[PDB]
């Protein structure tokens, strides 16, 4: 008898949902974690003019390693020993 | 005094913590059923087979208990005996009979 | 601070009075002396143990089997002292660890019997109307241990 | 007909040998056995998570039964047992409940005593002793 | 699937680790080919590793038949009577060494669903649960709503 | 012998007579059987518990 | 224990009769205890295949 017009969760008329105590307590504990994040972001240490180039050397070395790995791309070596030990297929009792 | 559980059933626990602090010790001897918590065994000695004329007429009377019922009343009797419903005591087809393990595994 | 007796005046649970800690400490000393004397004079038999091993917990007695699902790098026949015994118990007394018992109280010996694979366990995926059908067959390795002895020592 | 297939019967048997125990025409005809064997293997793969979940729910039921025999609820037992630093999981707790009932009475007495100590600590904020079966062992 | 295959309980064969451990392998019957590329790994196995394998665990008797065969095999016989035949067709030396080592380790019971991986033979010590465990008795054993 | 009860190997016939002979040796008088626990006497699946009391 | 095997299994899996009074109780709070002890959920040997049911007599 209790019918909602089609697709109860979308559209103009919907089946209503209500907030439990579970939902309020979960949202409250997440808001407390977020307020602590607001606190611990509030006292920086280096004031944006002292960090101006303090990591330039390590970043340049890291990108030079990336670039050196990228430009060093080439076919692998090829050996006589592999082509010759394919002949071991027809090894009988010697 | 204080005991955390009642100490009349099953067991009598004492909880102890070691002087080091690193292991909990529980001592639990079993409690017996004492003598005055038992009623004596009833001794049924019912004998009404003796009539004075013969003696082995009672041995004749010993096999006087036989009954035949059809499937309906027998199923109703087994159902009211074992407190189940009627659907147990019907048979099954060949298919359900012949796919059942006759040598099942046995643990212990 | 007086409230007359009604239905909700006092809490419904009975008021518990935990004991005095000095007499309780002396009583703990008396009970552990009882249990240590029971160990040292040999008043037990067929004691079991709960053992943490290979990320599980095995309620283990003597002479049984346990089968774990990984190799151990141990040739069969070799004996093993399974550490991390977190409960030992005979009849009439048990000893609990916090979380683990000491290495000197309990000593569980174990022998490896058999190193096998498993029966082939089928892994198959399917999604309808999408032409999606994967299939694997996986046999994980296994090892069989046989718990020889669970001894106990009076160091308590 | 250059190179037409000869070993088709072995592929049919490779699918049908997992369907000998079915019911109906699925145990015989290949066109039906394929779909039912595919659904059977997908059910076998999806059943492992349900097996682990149902086994832990069975252990929760047995531990609730034994603790309610001792007049303890299940959350009180699990919480106040973990507060004494004894880390027994649900499997060995249910196995102790069935096969070692004296050890389970000892554990229920331990959990009830730690519960009572926590209650008296809540009324007193400590002051003095923070109980006895409290005072966790510290590892470094 | 587990409803479609048989199953056994976890068991030892004759209580191995209780007294002395005994090697549960009896035999290894090898059949390799003189000519034929399918038996090349087994040919090298018979060259280099079967002598050290035979010296390693001497409970096992090893036979090498050296027969014309398109697929070489190894037959492993156990103490309880079971016979396990495996094909070493076109395998490495390392794969054949791994195979004969795994055959040497395991015991002759069936590799089927193994069904509750623990075999306590006396599971209870304090006494198994019955509904009159954890129940108090009453004076002269009177039932509820009794008179005398 | 592992995992087997005693009387799965001995297979005695009259245990009560052997028990009263054993108590005749140990100078304990005679065991009287008293009924301890029972659950349903009228049905077809009873359960009884008989304990043997000596003095 | 020591309980020969068939007496032991009989003792473990036996049925128990229980009595529960009515007389000013709500029917739901009687129904909860009756449902638990009819299913056999109050036993640690419980399983839904094991048929570990008990009898409940409500007066
Ligand atoms: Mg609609």
């Amino acid at each position: 008898r209790g019918r909602i017009p089609g697709r109860q969760w979308i559209g103009k008329h919907r089946r209503p949902r209500f907030v439990s105590l579970r939902a309020k307590q979960n949202m409250i504990r997440r808001l407390e974690i977020e307020a602590e994040n607001h606190y611990w972001l509030s006292m920086p240490y280096m004031t944006r003019e002292q960090e101006r180039g303090h990591a330039a050397v390590r970043r340049r070395e890291a990108f030079e390693a990336i670039k050196a790995a990228a430009t060093s791309k080439f076919p692998p070596h090829r050996f006589i020993a592999d082509q010759l030990d394919h002949l071991n297929v027809t090894k009988k009792w010697s | 005094t204080y005991s955390p559980l009642p100490d009349d059933y099953n067991c009598n626990v004492e909880l102890a913590l070691t002087s080091d602090g690193r292991t909990i010790v529980c001592y639990h001897p079993s409690v017996d059923i004492p003598y005055e918590h038992t009623k004596p065994i009833p001794r049924p000695d019912p004998v009404h087979n003796n009539e004075e004329t013969h003696d082995q007429v009672l041995k004749t009377r010993l096999e006087e208990k036989v009954e035949h019922l059809e499937e309906g009343p027998m199923i109703e009797q087994l159902s009211k005996m074992f407190f189940t419903t009627k659907h147990r005591w019907y048979p099954h087809g060949r298919y359900h009979r012949c796919r059942k393990n006759l040598n099942p595994p046995k643990d212990r | 601070g007086y409230v007359p007796k009604t239905s909700l005046s006092s809490p419904p649970w009975p008021e518990v009075v935990l004991p005095d800690p000095v007499e309780e400490t002396r009583h703990h000393a008396e009970v552990v002396k009882k249990v240590n004397e029971m160990i040292v004079t040999g008043q037990y038999g067929r004691l079991f143990a709960v053992v943490h091993f290979a990320s599980r917990q095995w309620k283990v007695t003597s002479e049984d089997l346990i089968l774990i699902g990984n190799e151990l790098d141990l040739a069969c026949g070799e004996r093993i002292r399974l550490e991390k015994v977190l409960l030992v118990g005979a009849d009439n007394f048990t000893l609990l660890g916090k979380p683990l018992l000491g290495k000197d109280l309990v000593r569980v010996e174990a022998t490896v019997i058999e190193k096998t694979e498993s029966w082939p366990r089928i892994i198959m995926r399917f999604r309808k109307r999408k032409n999606f059908k994967k299939k694997r067959i996986v046999t994980t390795p296994q090892t069989v241990l046989r718990i020889n002895s669970i001894e106990i020592a009076p160091c308590l | 007909l250059r190179n037409r297939v000869t070993d088709r019967y072995f592929r049919i048997q490779e699918v049908l040998k997992h369907a000998r125990h079915f019911r109906g025409r699925k145990n015989r005809c290949y066109r039906l056995a394929v779909r039912t064997v595919i659904r059977a293997f997908v059910k076998c793969t999806k059943a492992r998570y349900l097996k682990k979940k149902n086994m832990r729910t069975l252990w929760i039921n047995r531990i609730t039964a034994a603790s309610q025999e001792h007049g303890l609820k299940y959350p009180a037992l699990i919480g106040n047992l973990v507060k004494c630093q004894v880390e027994l999981n649900r499997k060995v707790l249910a196995d102790l409940a069935i096969y070692e009932p004296k050890t389970f009475k000892s554990l229920a007495a331990l959990a009830s005593r730690r519960r009572h100590e926590g209650f008296a600590a809540a009324l007193g904020d400590g002051k003095e002793p923070e109980g006895i079966f409290s005072r966790v062992v510290q590892y470094h | 699937t587990a409803r479609g295959t048989p199953s056994r309980f976890l068991a030892s064969v004759l209580h191995n680790g209780l007294g002395r451990y005994v090697q549960q392998l009896q035999r290894l019957s090898f059949s390799v080919s003189r000519d034929g590329a399918s038996s090349r790994g087994a040919r090298e196995f018979v060259e280099r590793e079967v002598i050290d394998f035979a010296r390693r665990n001497p409970g096992v008797v090893i036979y090498v038949n050296s027969r014309p065969c398109c697929v070489p095999r190894v037959v492993a016989e156990y103490l309880n009577g079971a016979v396990r035949e495996e094909s070493i067709h076109c395998k490495s030396v390392e794969e054949i060494s791994t195979l004969v080592q795994k055959l040497a380790d395991q015991s002759g019971l069936d590799v089927i669903r193994i069904r509750k991986p623990f075999h306590t033979d006396n599971p209870s010590i304090q006494g198994q649960w019955h509904p009159f465990t954890n129940k108090p008795t009453t004076f002269r054993g009177l039932r509820p709503r009794e008179v005398q | 012998m592992t995992g087997k009860e005693l009387f799965e190997m001995w297979k005695i016939i009259n245990p009560m007579g052997l028990l009263v002979e054993e108590l005749k040796k140990r100078n304990v008088s005679a065991p009287e059987s008293r009924l301890t626990r029972q659950s349903g006497g009228t049905t077809a699946l009873p359960l009884y518990f008989v304990g043997l009391y000596c003095d | 224990s020591s309980f020969s095997r068939a007496p032991q299994q009989w003792a473990t899996f036996a049925r128990i009769w229980y009595l529960l009074d009515g007389k000013m109780q709500p029917p739901g709070k009687l129904a909860a205890m009756a449902s638990i002890r009819l299913q056999g959920l109050h036993k640690p040997v419980y399983h839904a295949l094991s048929d570990c049911g008990d009898h409940v007599v409500i007066m």
